[PDB]
Order: C-alpha cells, then sequence, then structure tokens
RNA sequence: CGAUGUUGGAUCAGGACACCCAAAUGGUGCAACCGCUAUUAAAGGUUCGUUUGUUCAACGAUUAAAGUCCUACGUGAUCUGAG
RNA sequence: CACAAACGCGUCUCAGAGAUAAUUAAUGAUUUAAUCUUAACCUAAUUAACUCAUAAUAAAUCCAGCCCUAGAACAGGGCACA
C-alpha cells in the first residue's frame, strides 16, 4: 500500500473501492499497484 | 388578590418542579428549557440575585439522541492534572460508561458561569430511565413538552394511513424483487 | 506592508472582502426545471 | 450452602510472629513469615444490597485487648454481642452463599497447606523522608566541588510550565502506610498454636496485625473448591487434624534426610 | 414482483420463476403532465428523510435501494431518495427491511445509540479530538446537502454543519 | 459465457435446452443456451453433449443439465432471467461436482 | 540595559511524533534467514567506556534498541565552572 | 553491623475482562454480475492506549499520665491477663 494524494489505476486489472471514508486502488493481478488516497 | 402578606410573598417565590421526558431527544434542546428552568427565567420575578429557580427532573436520558454523527465525533476532554493525565473520550464512550454524564454536561455548559451555576445544579435531577423515588415522583407539579418531535418508524403506522399514501409508480411485474 | 502583487494571496481589508460577498454570481434559476418538464 | 464456581471465602486477622526458614525437598531454601491467629471473630454483616450492591460485607475482629481504653459506642457495640473488644476490625467481601454468623470463630486451620493468599497491612513507618529513601533519586556527586546539595532533589520543574506538577515526587511521609503482598504460597499450618507459615515476606512491622485473605490474582481463581467452605469448623468433623499440615513439598522437621540417586 | 422459487427433490433440484400481484400507481396523479414519478404527485423538494411512507416505496424487501430505470426517477431525486433512505435506516426507521438471521438477533450488542439525520456511517468516522478555535473550527455535518433545496417555512435555510 | 468457462465445466455429463421459438417468453433460455454453446465453455470438456430441442408447441422452455454427482438440475425459465439461470447454474453445479 | 546571569555536564525530567526498540499490518527486484520500503500505534524503554571544555565527531565493548526534537539551545534563589 | 535496629551486596511479590487504529475477511444493494459497506442488517479476525472487574481504605465523639517496630509538632497503636 502507498498513499497518495492523486489515485489512479496503473492496469486494466485495479478497481477503485470507497472503504472507511476514504478511497482505494485494489489490484489482484500486481499487488503492487494498491493506493490508498490520503 | 387578598392574601396576607406573608403567604403572598411565599406563592410568589415558591419552587416549583418541571418534569422533562428524555427519550429520542437530542440533549442540547433538552438543556436550553432544563437551562431556562434551571435560572429562573421563565418567571417574570426573575433576577439574579432572587434566589428564584426552579427544580427540573429529567428521565430515560439513556435514550437519548444525537443528529447526526456526533456520537462518533464529539469528544469529551478532561485532565486529572498529573502529567500524562489528559484524557480524550468520544461521546459514545462517555455515554456506555455513565448514563447521565451528557446531558448533565449540556446543561452545566449552558447556564451562567458565575457561583449561582453551582447551586442550580443541585436543583437539577437525572435518572437514566424511568425509575424515580416517589419522593420525588409526588414533587412533580407539570411536564414540559419535548422539544423535537419523534417521527415513527414503519411499522407504527396504521394501515389506513399506509394504504391513504398513494403508490407513486408501477413496477413491471417481471421484475423481480 | 506587502507590495501590490505577491505570492500568497494576500488577505483583503474586510470592507473589499464584504464587497466581493455582495457581489457574487447569481444563476437564474428558472420556475420549473426543464427537465421534470415535459 | 456448597460451593459454586464464582464464589469467595471470609478472610482472617492475623498477629506477624517473626520469619524463619524451610526447606523443599528438591534442596531449595524458602523463608516463610509466620502468622499467628489470636481472637479471631466475625463481627458484624451487611447484606450484599446494603454496601457495594454486589458482594456482601463481613466484619471481622483481631486480637482481644483492654475494655478501659475503648470508646463508648465501641465498648457497646461488643457488649450486645457478647465477645471482648478487638484491635483491628476489618472488612472482607464475600459471596452471598459464603456469609457466616456474627459471633463465630476462625482458626487458622481455614486456609489449607498449598493455596495461595494476599496479605495487607500497614507498613513500616520510616516517618519523614527525604527524596534518596522515599523515591530513589540518585543524589549529586560527593566530591567534586558540590556545595550543600549531595542529596536534594535538583530540578523540579520545567522553565516554561512555571509550576510544579501535581504528580511531582518530593520528600514527604514513606510508610505507614496500606499495602497488600499477592500470590503468597501457604507451606505449613500449625493448628495447636494456630499458625499460618506464608511464603516471602509480608508487609508489617513483627507483632503488628495483618489481614489475610485467598489470592485473588487470577491464575489461582477457583482454588477455593477443596477448602473447608463456609468456614473452617473444629466442632463439626468430630475428628482432630494432626499437629501440623504440610505441603508435599516441604521436608520435614523429621524425615529421611534427603539423598539424591 | 417475481418470485423464484428453488426445490430439492431425490437428486433432482427444480427451479422456477413464479409472478405475484403487483400493487398499481394511485389513480389519480396532481401533474399527471409530469415526467418523473416524485414530480407528478408534486413531491419535489417536500420529502425528507423522515418520510417512510414515500420512501419504502423504492427499496428492496432487504433494504437496499432500487435501480432507476425501473423506478424511473429523475436522476437527481434518486440521488437524494438515496441519501434519505441511508438516513432513514441509520435512524432506526424501516426496523423490518433488514436482512433476517436467526443467530444473530441472539447476540446483544450495546443497545442502539439513538441518532437521526447522520450523513456519515458510524464506522467511518474519526472523532474529532481537535476542534479548533473560533477563526479555524472542525464542525461537525448534519443531514445531506442534496436536500438543501426542501422548502423551508422558517425562511432560514437549514444548517448543515454543527 | 466467460463466468462459465473459468468455472471448469468438465463435471458435466448432458446438457440438453428445450425451448419454443414463437413464444414471447423464451429470449432468457436462448442467451443461456448462447452462453453455454461458446467456444471456451465447449472445449473445458469434450466428453459432454449440448443438445438443442426446439418444439413449436411444447409451449413451455427448460433447461435440463446432467452431471457425475448422480446429480440433475431442472431449471425451467419461463419467468428467470438469463444471468439468474447462469448464476444457479455456477454456484449449483461447481460447489457440487 | 534603576540586570530577562551566558557553553557543556550533574540531578529531575514535562511534552510532540516526523517510531530507534517492543506490538499489529500492506508492497517487494518477499523462496527461507536477513533486509529495503509503506501504513497504524507515543503506555514503557532507549548502555558502559578511551580522547575532546566541548555539543557534534572518531574509536573500544555491548544492546531489543542505544530515536529525531520542543521545553528561556528545560533545569546555576538545586549543584558544577573545564570552556 | 560494639543499641534490641536501620540497611544491600540479600530475600519476596507483580494480574483478569471489555475496547479499539491500520489491515484482512463473510453476506449484499445503488450498478438484479461483481464489490469488506463515509449502503443497510447481522457479522467475524485483529496494536497500544484507555476504561473496568477486582484489591486497598472503610467502627462519629474515653483519652490525664506512661510505653511504642507511630511520629518534626499535631496526630496514631498499646496500657484486663502475665
Ligand atoms: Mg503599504
Ligand atoms: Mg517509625
Ligand atoms: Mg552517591
Ligand atoms: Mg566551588
Ligand atoms: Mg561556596
Ligand atoms: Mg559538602
Ligand atoms: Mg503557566
Ligand atoms: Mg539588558
Ligand atoms: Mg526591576
Ligand atoms: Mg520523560
Ligand atoms: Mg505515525
Ligand atoms: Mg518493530
Ligand atoms: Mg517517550
Ligand atoms: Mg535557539
Ligand atoms: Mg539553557
Ligand atoms: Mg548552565
Ligand atoms: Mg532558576
Ligand atoms: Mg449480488
Ligand atoms: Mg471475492
Ligand atoms: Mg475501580
Ligand atoms: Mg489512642
Ligand atoms: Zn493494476
Ligand atoms: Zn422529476
Amino acid at each position: 500500500f502507498k498513499t497518495k494524494g492523486v489515485l489512479k489505476k496503473r492496469c486494466r486489472d485495479c478497481y477503485l473501492v470507497k472503504r472507511r471514508g476514504r478511497w482505494f486502488i485494489y489490484c489482484k493481478t500486481n499487488p503492487k499497484h494498491k493506493q490508498r488516497q490520503m | 388578590s387578598s392574601f396576607s402578606k406573608a403567604p403572598q410573598q411565599w406563592a410568589t417565590f415558591a419552587r416549583v418542579w418541571y418534569l422533562l421526558d428524555g427519550k429520542m431527544q437530542p440533549p442540547g434542546k433538552l438543556a436550553a428549557m432544563a437551562s431556562v428552568k434551571l435560572q429562573g427565567l421563565h418567571k417574570p420575578v426573575y433576577h439574579q440575585l432572587s434566589d428564584c429557580g426552579d427544580h427540573v427532573v429529567i428521565m430515560n436520558t439513556r435514550h437519548i439522541a444525537f443528529s447526526g454523527n456526533k456520537w462518533e465525533q464529539k469528544v469529551y476532554s478532561s485532565h486529572t492534572g498529573y502529567p500524562g493525565g489528559f484524557r480524550q473520550v468520544t461521546a459514545a464512550q462517555l455515554h456506555q460508561k455513565d448514563p447521565v454524564a451528557i446531558v448533565k454536561l449540556a446543561i452545566y455548559g449552558m447556564l451562567p458561569k458565575n457561583l449561582h451555576r453551582r447551586t442550580m445544579m443541585q436543583r437539577l435531577h437525572l435518572f437514566p430511565d424511568e425509575d424515580i423515588p416517589e419522593d420525588i415522583l409526588k414533587n412533580l407539579v407539570e411536564e414540559l413538552p419535548q422539544p423535537r418531535k419523534v417521527p415513527r418508524r414503519l411499522d407504527e403506522y396504521t394501515q389506513e394511513e399506509i394504504e391513504a399514501f398513494p403508490r407513486v409508480w408501477s413496477p413491471p411485474e417481471d421484475y423481480r424483487l | 506592508g506587502s507590495k501590490a502583487v505577491t505570492r500568497h494571496r494576500r488577505v483583503m481589508h474586510f470592507e473589499r472582502q464584504k464587497l466581493m460577498a455582495v457581489t457574487e454570481y447569481i444563476p437564474p434559476k428558472p420556475t420549473i426545471n426543464p427537465r421534470c418538464l415535459p | 450452602h456448597p460451593w459454586e464456581p464464582g464464589s469467595s471465602r471470609v478472610g482472617l486477622i492475623a498477629l506477624k510472629l517473626g520469619m524463619m526458614p524451610l526447606w523443599t525437598k528438591d534442596g531449595q531454601k524458602h523463608v516463610v513469615t509466620l502468622l499467628q491467629v489470636q481472637d479471631c471473630h466475625v463481627l458484624k454483616y451487611t447484606p450484599k444490597e446494603n454496601h457495594n450492591g454486589r458482594m456482601a460485607a463481613l466484619t471481622v475482629g483481631g486480637k482481644t485487648v483492654s475494655h478501659f481504653h475503648k470508646s463508648a459506642s465501641i465498648l457497646e457495640f461488643y457488649q450486645e454481642l457478647g465477645l471482648p473488644p478487638k484491635q483491628k476490625v476489618k472488612i472482607f467481601n464475600v459471596t452471598e452463599n459464603a456469609v457466616i454468623k456474627p459471633g463465630t470463630p476462625l482458626y487458622a486451620a481455614h486456609f489449607r497447606p498449598g493455596q495461595y493468599v494476599d496479605v495487607t497491612a500497614k507498613t513500616i513507618g520510616k516517618g519523614f523522608q527525604g527524596v534518596m529513601r522515599r523515591w530513589g533519586f540518585k543524589g549529586q556527586p560527593a566530591t567534586h566541588g558540590q556545595t550543600k546539595t549531595h542529596r536534594r532533589p535538583g530540578a523540579i520543574s520545567t522553565g516554561d510550565v512555571a509550576r510544579v506538577w501535581p504528580g511531582t515526587k518530593m520528600p514527604g511521609q514513606l510508610g505507614n502506610i496500606d499495602r497488600t503482598a499477592f500470590g503468597l504460597k501457604v507451606w505449613r499450618i500449625n493448628t495447636k498454636h494456630n499458625i499460618i507459615y506464608v511464603n516471602g515476606s509480608v508487609p508489617g512491622h513483627k507483632n503488628c496485625l495483618v489481614k489475610i485473605k485467598d489470592s485473588k490474582l487470577p491464575a489461582y481463581k477457583d482454588f477455593c473448591k477443596n477448602l473447608p467452605f463456609p468456614t473452617y469448623f473444629p466442632d463439626g468433623d468430630e475428628e482432630a487434624l494432626p499437629e501440623d499440615l504440610y505441603d508435599e513439598n516441604v521436608c520435614q522437621p523429621g524425615a529421611p534426610s534427603i539423598t539424591f540417586t | 414482483f417475481r418470485e423464484v422459487v428453488e426445490i430439492l427433490d431425490g437428486k433432482t433440484t427444480i427451479i422456477e420463476g413464479r409472478i405475484t400481484e403487483t400493487p398499481q400507481e394511485s389513480p389519480n396523479p396532481p401533474n399527471p403532465t409530469g415526467q418523473c414519478p416524485i414530480c407528478r404527485w408534486n413531491l419535489k423538494h417536500k420529502y425528507n428523510y423522515e418520510d417512510v411512507l414515500l420512501l419504502s416505496q423504492f427499496i428492496r424487501p432487504h433494504g437496499g435501494m432500487l435501480p432507476r430505470r425501473i423506478t424511473g426517477l429523475c436522476q437527481e431525486e434518486h440521488l437524494k431518495i438515496e441519501e434519505c433512505v441511508k438516513m432513514a435506516h441509520r435512524a432506526g426507521l424501516l426496523p423490518n427491511h433488514r436482512p433476517k438471521l436467526p443467530e444473530g438477533f441472539v447476540p446483544k450488542s450495546k443497545p442502539r445509540l439513538n441518532r437521526y439525520l447522520t450523513r456519515w456511517s458510524p464506522r467511518s468516522v474519526k472523532p474529532i479530538y481537535n476542534k479548533g478555535h473560533r477563526w479555524n473550527k472542525v464542525r461537525m455535518p448534519v443531514g445531506s446537502p442534496l436536500l438543501k433545496d426542501n422548502v423551508s417555512y422558517s425562511g432560514r435555510p437549514l444548517l448543515l454543519y454543527h | 459465457a466467460a463466468a462459465l468457462a473459468r468455472l471448469g465445466l468438465r463435471a458435466v455429463k448432458q446438457v440438453r435446452v428445450q425451448f419454443c421459438p414463437f413464444e414471447k417468453n423464451v429470449e432468457s433460455t436462448r442467451t443461456f443456451l448462447q452462453a453455454v454453446s461458446s467456444e471456451k465453455v465447449r472445449c473445458t470438456n469434450l466428453n459432454c453433449s449440448v443438445i438443442a430441442d426446439v418444439r413449436h408447441d411444447g409451449s413451455e422452455p427448460c433447461v435440463d443439465v446432467l452431471f457425475g454427482d448422480g446429480h440433475r438440475l431442472i431449471m425451467r425459465g419461463a419467468h428467470l432471467t438469463a444471468q439468474e439461470m447462469l448464476t444457479a447454474f455456477a454456484s449449483h453445479i461447481q460447489a457440487r461436482g
């Protein structure tokens, strides 16, 4: 996970989800694409 | 109008006991009227140096309600005075611990900040549910109207009222629920 | 005192703030929304 | 009543005698405290709702004292009881199935060897003490040119705060005050003189009174089921106890004189 | 309203659709030319989170919102109704629209805190420890800004933050 | 049709689809047919046959699927939606097999 | 400026968290052991010596670790006076 | 350790439950698939704090003298055996 100010999908497999009052990027194929909006 | 002097004066400055139901009410709106009655600002004879202020009995305090997310956001802070004795507590926690706390702090916050505040806090009586010492029950003159109108849930409505309100849209018979 | 032009956005004299707040754009509001019209 | 799982017994009031060595079959040496129960009676009973709203409260008396030097109120209290006045009186929280009748004697056999107890007393009064003995501050060095500072607390606070905080450790009274030793094993019981041999050291000066109960430490919680419970009654069994009761790890005053093999 | 039934008989499973009776739109709407369901009943800017009789008409027996193209709501009003339904759920209205789970009714939790007009979800909100002074103040949201166009009889605008 | 390919249809014996083209309600069953008949699902196992029964009069569309659990899953699409049939098919025929 | 006595130590430490250790996790060019990163967490810890007046710094030996800082570069009506 | 004591370099003891953040999951709508949900309902797994069980204290008013393992003073414990 990386906390970022701007979220963007790094591949076609990333999906974008709102949890715990934040936005997130989860990716099943490349876990390295995980992002948490600050 | 014709009374002797002593009983006249006694009647005028008489203390009165009000009852206030708290179920589903915001602690603030409760505390507003509680405050007014406590200071005796509802009496045309009011003055700051006259002791006039009335007893207020608030009940069902446990069932108090909080608009918005305040249960989560609002924090009550206090400090024991010892280093590292600073304590912040979410309203939910405080209320979970001591049912009377929330409404009490609100009322204590809305009274004037002088010394009389400590006295008129002694004329406040807070009960978490409705169990009241019969002693205090026998003092009650009247019950103040609750400051928030409580909306009924869906199961509270009579079938008459349910059928009296229009079906707004017509669902397709194919669609599944 | 600060130069007329500056980097940091320069707090206005209060009266000027009032002036700005009064003169804000007000969009015309139709009596009926064109969408809920036929 | 029979023993329920979450139940708690009465305690005792004993007299700290002194200390003694004692050995265990593994060869190790322990030191024990002798606590003698002198005259112990339950005095009054406060029911559950009248006290904590949780547990009942028994009141227990310590050793006998002179009539003459107590107070009228107290003398009346014992008068209506029928005991002579007790020196020390303490209160025990008790589950309502454990209650006894005021005016009942309590003996040392109330605790069986191997068990854990808690002992409470006033610690040895060391009086008004400095900051080194009371707290354990280092002092300042003795010799290298320090002037009149060798013991003093040093700086007592911050510059900005401009006051000194309420917690601050400072010279003051040390020791006459109540503490509790926990998790003490009881090794031996002398039934003739009513003496409990506890493990380690118990707070108080020798010959002071002391308050014993079962250990409230979590590990030992349910240990009560094997114990004489409401309490011990030398009357009821109609069979005497041995002079002494021992734990199974204890080398006795006469014995094989251990040989490893 | 179409129920789907499933039966297990002797290592053969039967799944079949079955149609029940759907209640119909009430006979005489006030603004028949009106496009959207809310609007032809003149309910625009009138219903609040508090009006359940209206809200329960769009949702599922298990409590979730009905999709828009089925209902036919103007997009804006759909969003409004959704907000209101969330708020109403949280307020402890519509107790019968939850899913039924025979085990979980038994394990009590601390009695439900009474709340109303709650914009966020209780689990998602950090306690505000720092408040802040008069000039920079952290305000606590109440109700939703989607409703800021409701008709005000007092004339003062609704207070959305305290 | 993609969710069936991922799920390894090889646990199935015989799949037939009986429907009546001139009825108004048969679109769902047809969608199911074209989802099972696709090359992915068809090539997951060659031991499975897919039969299309086409009648005018039968008037009731149906889907019957046998598999090696000794199981027979019969779903009658009438008022059933395509992806409801496919989801039922998936959770039924995968979890068992 | 009709005085707000100044470096480093000593003593006692109050606080922040931008975490050095202890706890819970995400990512790895993460096989394992090590690591490198990132999130959350401040209740408790954070060594002894040789030389320098020294803070830094070098070096010896260790540690679970030998944190970064604020407090009139905390603390001289408590000490020191090497500078 | 030349007072009967004080003392360390010596001896003894030291704890349950709830609560959470990040992060993982289960059911499932808006968006009849999905989806841990600033959607509901029940939910699970989960740091430290922090609360709390529990423990401690807890007899209103005899007190001249004298003694004290109690104490600066004031207080406090003893003074019927023997
Ligand atoms: Mg200028
Ligand atoms: Mg002393
Ligand atoms: Mg020294
Ligand atoms: Mg000198
Ligand atoms: Mg000098
Ligand atoms: Mg000297
Ligand atoms: Mg100050
Ligand atoms: Mg000067
Ligand atoms: Mg001056
Ligand atoms: Mg510190
Ligand atoms: Mg941090
Ligand atoms: Mg670590
Ligand atoms: Mg620290
Ligand atoms: Mg500086
Ligand atoms: Mg300085
Ligand atoms: Mg200095
Ligand atoms: Mg100074
Ligand atoms: Mg679904
Ligand atoms: Mg999944
Ligand atoms: Mg407590
Ligand atoms: Mg006395
Ligand atoms: Zn990706
Ligand atoms: Zn509309």
